[PDB]
């Protein structure tokens, strides 16, 4: 059970990367890339901007 | 100033050779 919250609003510049909202918290966010991450939003897998988002758990 | 511009994006294609 993983959860991540975005500090600001970001827009993914790739088909594999997705965007999220500050209040909109996602789950299943694990650290895969030294600069990027990967989470799951209601069954939506993608990349999380480590520069705009942050891993809670 | 009172406002601050957004932070830069991480290097997705570019990466350092060392730590």
């Amino acid at each position: 059970g993983i959860t991540a919250v975005a500090l600001y609003d970001y827009q993914a510049a790739g088909d594999d990367e997705i965007s999220f909202d500050p209040d909109d918290i996602i789950t299943n966010i694990e650290m895969i890339d030294d600069g990027w991450w990967r989470g799951v939003c209601k069954g939506r897998y993608g990349l999380f901007p480590a520069n705009y988002v942050e891993l809670r758990q | 100033q009172r406002n601050r511009m957004p932070p830069p994006r991480p290097d997705v294609g570019s990466k350092p050779d060392s730590i």
